């Protein structure tokens, strides 16, 4: 589940089943690729290091749900949010509340950095070929990559990771292509064509 | 002909099982066919006065240190009594009129232990009783026209009906009372206190009505004492709630207390005790 | 200060005894209450259980029969044992200090109150995978910079870890010297069942050298520590 908020506005996030008794709900902000950081306990009591921006619902209300109020949303707050529910009426939950991804909107645009790498020489004597296109710092992660044999598309061997955000608006995607030793020398020059959001950028390489 | 599958909640005291996997029945169904009180009437004890017909008189004993029996020195005459409200309860007389000078005891035979020892107060010890559960009244029609007022789901936390009495005030009033026991049991004696011996809920607990429900409150907490004399705190009390009552020898009736919707809090004065004694 | 450091196999075959440990620092194991939390990939964290000296230790109901906890006071370590692992058990196992609390909705008299917990300080975790596939060691072929007479200004260099199992693999450049411009990419799983991640640094034009550029790759599940020198 995803929440998209304009910059500088206030976000809200919904966690868990409806309340049954007076509760004590914990709020966690897990950033992509990192560990969960404790944000709020006692339903509104935030520890050291957390600004008074983040809020919640006091666990004194029955029938309503657990709400997280992010005031003045900033870019860093892009993360997954979990919550641990302690209802006086329901047994101790060991399955954390299901996630809710915050998405600040209009970062707005990042042009990818495509870094094409030929196979390494030690790999060449080892009888294996591999092409390493490396796409960094792009937004958003909607990149689709094709490969060209001097003028012609390549069908098989194509390997490509997923656009992966990393503690920053920047994304990341690799692109490997397994090739036979005889064909890196046979063809003229190989092409990595990375397509992002509507802009295609292509990097080629030629053998020595 | 057609029937339903309605659901309702009942207190522990009302139901009793018979052994499908498990079952239950109302505790009144084996004794007497019951009637529900209309949720239109109220049970509030209003001050009632007892007046005499023509050619009749009622004599009021305006004597402070009056032990109820014998020649009252200063007597007045009145047509109607002062406002006496029907506060009905056990082990604790509530909201009545306190004694004027000293806590004076009244008993038929102080020697015959089998006679109850009615005790009147001089200060109204304060008691606050509640039931915190915010409740539901779902009107289950069992037609025609007949409308059972069932309880529905519970809104909020769960915690029983309790009673609060300031410890200090009661620790002082009990001394004031034992001070008047020693004028019956020797200048220097020791007066212990204990809870009820054994019997029904109506006898061994604080049977009373407040706001529409009938509390039966344990009395063991208050009677903790032993009397050797020649800040802020309360003594919390733990009450069970009943709806199907059989009040009176067996002549009240069995009557279904219509469930109250909301939180029920009442404040009351205690003005006396109904004591008993066991060389 | 405070610091946590999980450790363990990082892979165990089905129906075995996964044994994980949590290196403790900054305080004693006797003082704080501890808790463990596994997190499957892409799913919501399932809390494991809480342990403290003096036997204040309880486990998850969903896995109550299989788990075991302990603390080594002398070694000052948070132990963990789990038996009969299966595919459903593969996750990132974190280690968290935990604090107790009392929520009181009543008069307290009853017992009408409840202990709610909150883990304020976490650990980095350890990726525990589960598969009957034997380990493979990583191969490392050093990707030479852009063509031997690279374009004018702001050149780029890279390494390559291919055909390693299982995740993860840790990388650092000259024992973590540069730690600037490193953009270590995620791994890609192949058809064979092996991962492969690239690591690349960006270096300015004054890179004719010869500056000593040797990337360091560690894959503990095969005890493979390969440090390779890259040259144009
Ligand atoms: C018969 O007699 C018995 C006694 O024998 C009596 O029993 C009593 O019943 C009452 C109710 O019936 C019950 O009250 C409850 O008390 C709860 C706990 O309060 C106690 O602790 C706190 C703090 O202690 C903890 O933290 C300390 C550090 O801060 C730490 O050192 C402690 O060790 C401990 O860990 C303390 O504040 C309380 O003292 C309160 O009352 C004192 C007088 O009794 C007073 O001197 C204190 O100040 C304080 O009262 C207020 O004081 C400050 C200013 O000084 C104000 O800012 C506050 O307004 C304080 O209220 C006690 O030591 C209490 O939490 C319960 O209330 C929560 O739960 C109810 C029900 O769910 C909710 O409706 C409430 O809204 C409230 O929920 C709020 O707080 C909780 C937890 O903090 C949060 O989860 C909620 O989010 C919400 O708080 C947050 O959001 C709200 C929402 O708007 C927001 O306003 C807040 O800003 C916050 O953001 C409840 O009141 C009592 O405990 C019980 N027994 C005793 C011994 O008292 C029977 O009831 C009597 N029966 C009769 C007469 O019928
Ligand atoms: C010993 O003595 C003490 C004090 O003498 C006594 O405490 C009293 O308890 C009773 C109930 O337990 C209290 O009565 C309640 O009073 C309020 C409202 O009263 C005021 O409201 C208006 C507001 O403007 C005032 O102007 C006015 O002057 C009143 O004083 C309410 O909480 C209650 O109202 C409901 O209950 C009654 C029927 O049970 C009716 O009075 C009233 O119609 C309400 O009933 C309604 O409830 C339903 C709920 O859904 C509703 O749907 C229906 O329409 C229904 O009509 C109640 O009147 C009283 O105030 C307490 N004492 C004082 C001084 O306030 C102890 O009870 C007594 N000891 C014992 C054992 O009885
Ligand atoms: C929901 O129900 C479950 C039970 O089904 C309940 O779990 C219980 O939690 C309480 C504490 O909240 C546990 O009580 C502890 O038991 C251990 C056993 O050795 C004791 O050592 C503990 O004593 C210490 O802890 C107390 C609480 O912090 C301290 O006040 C005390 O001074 C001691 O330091 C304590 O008594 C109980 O064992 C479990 N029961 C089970 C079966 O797990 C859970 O709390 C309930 N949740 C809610 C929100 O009501
Ligand atoms: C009606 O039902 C009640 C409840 O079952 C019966 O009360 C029981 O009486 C026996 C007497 O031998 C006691 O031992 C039980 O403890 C009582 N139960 C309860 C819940 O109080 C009552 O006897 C029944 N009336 C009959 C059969 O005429
Ligand atoms: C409970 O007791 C108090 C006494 O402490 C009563 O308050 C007195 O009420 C009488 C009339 O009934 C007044 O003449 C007094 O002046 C009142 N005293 C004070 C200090 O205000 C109270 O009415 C009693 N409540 C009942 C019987 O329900
Ligand atoms: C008990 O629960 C009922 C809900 O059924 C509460 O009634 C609500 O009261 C608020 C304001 O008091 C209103 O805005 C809602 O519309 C009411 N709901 C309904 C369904 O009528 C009631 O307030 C609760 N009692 C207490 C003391 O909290
Ligand atoms: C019974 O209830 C009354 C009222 O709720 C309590 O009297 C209050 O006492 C506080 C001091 O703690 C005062 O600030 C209030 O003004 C009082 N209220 C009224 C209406 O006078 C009383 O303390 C309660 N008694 C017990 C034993 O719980
Ligand atoms: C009166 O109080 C005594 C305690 O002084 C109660 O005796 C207990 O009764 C329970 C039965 O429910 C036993 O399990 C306990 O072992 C008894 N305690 C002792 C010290 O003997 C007695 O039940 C109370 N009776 C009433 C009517 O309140
Ligand atoms: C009334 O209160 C007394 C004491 O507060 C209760 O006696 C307890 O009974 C249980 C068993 O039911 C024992 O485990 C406790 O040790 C007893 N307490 C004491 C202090 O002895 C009693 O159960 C309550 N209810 C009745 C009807 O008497
Ligand atoms: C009467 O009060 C006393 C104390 O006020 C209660 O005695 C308790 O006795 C047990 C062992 O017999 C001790 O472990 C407790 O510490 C005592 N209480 C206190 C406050 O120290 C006794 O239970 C009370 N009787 C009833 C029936 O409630
Ligand atoms: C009171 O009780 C005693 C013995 O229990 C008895 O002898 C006496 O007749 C009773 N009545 C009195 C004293 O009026
Ligand atoms: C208060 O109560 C205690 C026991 O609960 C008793 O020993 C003491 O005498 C009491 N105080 C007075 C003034 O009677
Ligand atoms: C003995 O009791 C009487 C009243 O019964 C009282 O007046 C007197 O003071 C007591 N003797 C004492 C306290 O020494
Ligand atoms: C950390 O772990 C190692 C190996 O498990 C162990 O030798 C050491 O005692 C642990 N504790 C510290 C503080 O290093």
């Amino acid at each position: 589940t995803f929440v998209s908020v304009a910059p500088g506005q206030t976000a809200r996030i919904t966690c868990g089943e409806e309340s049954l008794g007076s509760r004590s709900v914990i709020w966690y902000q897990q950033r992509p690729g990192q560990a969960p950081s404790l944000i709020i306990y006692n339903n509104n009591d935030r520890p050291s290091g957390i600004p008074d921006r983040f809020s919640g619902s006091p666990g004194s209300t029955f029938g309503t749900t657990a709400t997280l109020t992010i005031t003045s949303v900033e870019a860093g707050d892009e993360a997954d949010y979990y919550c641990h529910i302690w209802d006086s009426r329901r047994p101790t939950n060991w399955v954390f509340g299901e996630g809710t991804t915050l998405i600040v909107l209009s970062q707005p645009k990042a042009a990818p950095s495509v870094t094409l790498f030929p196979p390494s020489s030690e790999e060449l004597q080892a009888n294996k070929a591999t092409l390493v296109c490396l796409i960094s710092d792009f937004y958003p992660g909607a990149v689709t990559v094709a490969w060209k044999a001097d003028s012609s598309p390549v069908k098989a061997g194509v390997e490509t990771t997923t656009p992966s955000k990393q503690s920053n608006n920047k994304y990341a995607a690799s692109s490997y292509l397994s090739l036979t030793p005889e064909q890196w020398k046979s063809h003229k020059s190989y092409s990595c064509q990375v397509t992002h959001e509507g802009s295609t950028v292509e990097k080629t390489v030629a053998p020595t | 002909d057609k029937k339903q599958k309605v659901y309702s909640l009942f207190y522990r005291l009302d139901v009793v099982q018979i052994n499908s996997n498990k079952e239950y029945r109302l505790i009144n169904c084996n004794t007497s066919a019951c009637t529900q009180a209309c949720p239109k009437v109220s049970f509030e004890p209003i001050p009632i006065h007892y007046c005499a017909p023509a050619g009749f008189a009622i004599l009021k004993c305006k004597d402070k240190k009056f032990n109820g029996t014998g020649p009252c020195p200063s007597v007045s005459t009145v047509q109607c009594t002062h406002g006496i409200k029907p506060v009905v309860s056990t082990q604790l007389l509530l909201n009545g009129s306190l004694a004027e000078e000293e806590v004076m005891i009244r008993s038929e035979n102080i020697t015959n232990n089998a006679k109850n020892i009615l005790v009147q107060f001089n200060t109204p010890v304060q008691i606050n009783c509640t039931r915190p559960m915010n409740m539901t009244r779902k009107s289950i029609r069992i037609g025609p026209g007949q409308a059972f007022y069932a309880l529905g789901d519970i809104i909020g936390d769960i915690r029983q009906a309790h009673c609060n009495v300031s410890k200090a005030t009661w620790n002082e009033t009990l001394g004031k009372v034992v001070k008047q026991l020693r004028k019956h049991f020797g200048n220097n004696t020791i007066i212990r206190f204990a809870n009820s011996s054994g019997g029904d809920l109506e006898v061994t607990t604080h049977s009373f009505n407040c706001g529409g429900e009938f509390f039966y409150c344990n009395t063991s907490g208050l009677f903790n004492s032993t009397w050797i004399s020649n800040s802020n705190d309360s003594i919390t009390l733990p009450c069970r709630i009943k709806q199907i009552i059989n009040m009176w020898q067996r002549i009240g009736q069995c009557m279904y207390a219509p469930p109250i919707q909301g939180v029920i809090r009442c404040v009351s004065n205690i003005t006396g005790l109904i004591l008993t004694r066991d060389s | 200060q405070v610091h946590l450091q999980e450790s363990g196999p990082g892979l165990v075959k089905p129906s075995e005894t996964l044994s994980l440990t949590c290196n403790v620092s900054g305080t004693l194991v006797r003082d704080n209450y501890w808790s463990w939390i596994r997190q499957p990939l892409g799913k919501q964290p399932e809390w494991i259980g809480y342990v403290h000296d003096s036997g204040d230790t309880n486990y998850n109901p969903s896995l109550k029969s299989r788990v075991h906890l302990s603390l080594d006071k002398s070694k000052n370590l948070v132990s963990l044992r789990l038996t009969g692992v299966t595919a459903a058990d593969s996750a990132i196992y974190y280690c968290a200090t935990t604090k107790h609390g009392r929520r009181i909705y009543g008069v307290v008299a009853f017992k009408e109150w409840f202990t709610y917990f909150y883990m304020d300080v976490w650990g980095k975790g350890t990726s525990v995978t589960v598969s009957s596939a034997s380990t493979k060691g990583p191969s490392v072929f050093p990707l030479a910079p852009s063509s031997k007479s690279t374009s004018g200004g702001t050149a780029a260099l890279g390494c390559l870890v291919k055909d390693y199992f299982p995740e993860p693999v840790t990388v650092s450049w000259n024992s973590g010297a540069l730690t600037s411009g490193v953009h270590t990419f995620p791994a890609v799983l192949q058809s064979s069942g092996l991962y492969s991640l690239s690591s690349v640094v960006t270096v300015p034009s004054s890179s004719l050298g010869t500056q000593t550029y040797i990337c360091n790759v560690n894959h503990k599940p095969s005890n493979t520590k390969v440090d390779k020198r890259v040259e144009p």
